[PDB]
């Protein structure tokens, strides 16, 4: 398999836009989607202790390789950094400018109230 | 040579694309996360709202503060609507029963608006008094309704005619799969003639629940019979049981194979007896050539639960049939089998032989004996649950070595009222898996005279006027990731406390995350003396975050002042559900506690008091 620089396995039926180049997966994203399909056979949070910008590449590449298993834990792990956190904190964590005006912030407070916790 | 970046302006999250954001926020279950993403940004807001699966709805829907919601409050994708807890609480929702013409079209804006909001609910749950609930929710949901759960802790409207509470489902909702009548408060003849007189509705059926409220002395053999014979598609059974063979019409071998055959795709089958009071030893009409019979009949069984009052003795003939017949099953809870697993020296037997269990739960087996221990641990090597109750003859070394031989894979264990298993020596029963137990219930019971590393959960069991302070020198002294606590009060008020002495609550202090108690007095009986004595301490639980509090129970079930006071210190508190009712205005409990959210009187006894009028 090619990459977007320039690798070659039989786990790559796991991929289903497979089933030879792959331009938009870089060559560290490569070697590591590799190494999460070889693990998965017949006889993982470790694999997951990467950093924020790495993680956001491996979504993008597991969502065009179409990785089924990888999309899920990848994205699971972005789910649980948001759990537990304030507006604030999350702001923070994933660099996102607070685009609300304070009427539309008070209508989305008054909206969560209709749920129960 | 890499330079340190600075201050970027683009987000990652947010130049994913869109579906790629729904996608993770369908991964976040936890509400007040859910809550707070969506107060991050717009497109966080749209993210929530799009992937929202399950909503329990908190308020008066009847309000005009629900009704002029704006249409950005929408769900599209939410299949799971619980109404049960609207307020107030266990009143009538969109009922057509006057408590003329105004209510009839203010019942069609309030539904309208509900289907508005929550466009694509396959599964809803609500608090139900009277049919009319139903015909008024069910029309803008009818084409896609699969599972339907009714709660009703009040008692039955007297007028109605038999089944007329399940008309409107069966009538109505062609895709109903579902029927959850657990908390649901009606005769048993109700259930009969509802669900034998409409057979398009209910040759469909998969799925039943008839718990009833836990209120009925149980289904007899003449309702039990036509039920099964009118649901042949039914995968799951789960129903309360006359096994009296006092009475005539008792469920036996006959009632039982008779189930079996008018319904052969069951894969679950939760049968028990309402327990009153005293039967002990006395027989059921249920035997073991009629068990293997029965087995036989349902291949397809991987769920099984049979907890009787009335013995079936002999049963390890029937274990055996079970595990050759039905080579599926993985969860079985037996109460009142006896000779479950006898255990010789050349062979495993009975219940031992059931290779694939995967949870095991034995009450009141009489001659279970640390030899069944022995042989149920070198037979059923993929045990994650064990539990054993008021089962006299099982010692603290049958204990230790099932912990020990199991130790790959036993995670949560339950040991209740077995007579020669007190608490401490128990704990030291439970040694070889101390680092590997997530779950543990046991009864407290005191001699006078390693931290328990993945211990999630625990409930205790005592007697009134009981201490809970020695259970820290009883071997429970370091818990780090125990988050919830269950505790339930039994006996009567025959023994009064010394002055000054409390129960302990303040004693479980030193649990550094523990943020959810469940505390149970209704079944412990001056009142306020009583709830002094429990809830003394309960304050100093610094990190308690959700409290369900059951005050002992005359039909209301009152907090008195000082259980008030007691409470309205707990700082820490954000969900708070009394189980029973208070003298006390709601608002001094949000007062007090600064960011106190989900509070409710939830009367979930039966009867529930009628409160009706304004």
């Amino acid at each position: 398999l090619k990459s977007s620089d320039g690798v070659e396995e039989a786990v790559a039926l796991e991929s289903q836009t497979i089933a030879v180049p792959l331009p938009n997966v870089t060559s560290k994203i490569l070697a590591k989607v590799i190494e999460y399909c070889k693990r998965h056979v017949e006889a993982d949070a470790d694999f997951m202790k990467i950093d924020q910008a790495t993680l956001f590449e491996l979504i993008l590449a597991a969502n065009y390789l179409n990785i089924k298993n990888l999309l899920d834990l990848t994205c699971q792990t972005v789910a649980d950094m948001i759990k537990g956190k304030t507006p604030e904190e999350i702001r923070t964590t994933f660099n996102i400018k607070n685009d609300f005006t304070p009427e539309e912030e008070e209508e989305v407070r008054r909206e969560n109230q209709w749920a129960f916790e | 040579e890499e330079v340190e970046e600075g201050r970027s302006s683009s987000s990652a999250i947010l130049d994913l694309p869109e579906p790629l954001l729904l996608h993770i926020l369908s991964f976040l279950t936890d509400v007040r996360s859910r809550h707070r993403a969506a107060l991050a940004c717009g497109r966080m807001r749209a993210a929530e709202r799009a992937t929202r699966s399950e909503l329990s709805l908190r308020g008066d829907p009847r309000s005009p503060g629900f009704l002029f919601l704006s249409h950005a409050f929408r769900f599209p994708a939410l299949e799971h609507l619980d109404l049960s807890l609207v307020s107030p609480w266990g009143h009538p929702l969109l009922s057509s029963v006057p408590p003329p013409e105004a209510i009839s079209e203010q019942n069609a804006f309030i539904a309208a608006r509900l289907a508005g909001c929550f466009p694509a609910v396959t599964s809803l749950a609500v608090y139900c008094r009277d049919p009319t609930t139903l015909a008024n929710l069910t029309p803008h949901w009818q084409a896609s309704l699969r599972r339907v759960k009714l709660v009703r802790w009040h008692q039955r409207p007297p007028t109605l005619p038999d089944g007329a509470d399940l008309e409107p489902l069966l009538e109505t909702c062609a895709a109903l799969r579902e029927l959850d009548l657990s908390e649901f408060y009606c005769w048993t003849e109700d259930v009969v003639r509802a669900l034998t007189t409409h057979p398009s509705a209910t040759a469909a059926l998969t799925h039943l629940d008839l718990g009833l409220a836990a209120a009925t002395d149980g289904f007899k053999s003449s309702e039990l019979g036509p039920i099964a014979a009118s649901c042949p598609n039914l995968r799951k059974l789960v129903a309360p049981c006359l096994f009296n063979p006092r009475f005539s019409d008792c469920v036996g071998d006959d009632a039982l194979l008779s189930l079996a055959t008018s319904c052969p795709r069951l894969t679950v089958l939760r049968l028990s007896e309402p327990f009153e009071a005293n039967i002990q030893r006395e027989e059921a009409a249920i035997t073991v050539a009629g068990l293997v019979a029965f087995f036989a009949a349902l291949p397809a069984l991987e769920d099984f639960t049979m907890d009787l009052q009335h013995n079936v003795l002999e049963a390890a003939p029937a274990m055996e049939a079970l595990a050759r017949r039905c080579p599926r099953i993985k969860f079985l809870t037996l109460g009142s089998f006896q000779g479950l697993c006898k255990a010789s020296w050349l062979h495993l037997d009975g219940v031992a032989v059931c290779g694939g269990l995967e949870s095991l739960y034995m009450k009141n087996c009489q001659d279970l004996t640390d030899a069944s221990l022995a042989a149920i641990g070198r037979g059923c090597r993929r045990l994650a649950k064990f539990g054993i109750h008021g089962c006299d003859l099982v010692t603290s070394a049958g204990i230790r070595r099932l912990a020990f031989t199991l130790r790959p894979t036993l995670k949560e264990v339950t040991v209740l009222h077995c007579r020669l298993l007190h608490t401490a020596e128990c704990l030291t029963a439970l040694s070889p898996i101390r680092d590997r137990i997530e779950s543990l219930e046991i009864n407290c019971v005191w001699n006078t005279t390693g931290s328990w590393e993945m211990l999630r959960s625990l409930s205790l069991w005592f007697s009134a006027g009981q201490l809970l302070s020695p259970l820290i020198s009883a071997g429970l002294d370091s818990c780090p990731v125990l988050e919830e606590i269950s505790i339930k009060v039994e006996g009567d008020c025959r023994t009064r406390p010394a002055p000054r002495t409390i129960f302990g609550l303040s004693d479980l202090a030193g649990f550094p995350v523990l943020a959810k108690m469940k505390l149970d007095l209704s079944e412990a009986v001056d009142l306020s003396l009583w709830e002094r004595f429990y809830l003394h301490g309960i304050e100093s639980l610094q990190t308690l975050y959700e409290l369900d509090y059951w005050p002992p129970q005359v039909h209301h079930r009152s907090l008195t002042l000082p259980a008030v006071g007691l409470i309205q210190r707990c700082v820490g508190l954000r969900k708070l559900f009394i189980h029973g009712t208070t003298h006390e205005h709601f608002m001094t409990f949000f007062l007090s506690i600064p960011n106190l959210r989900d509070m409710q009187l939830r009367e979930d006894y039966y009867p529930a008091p009628e409160n009706d009028l304004m």
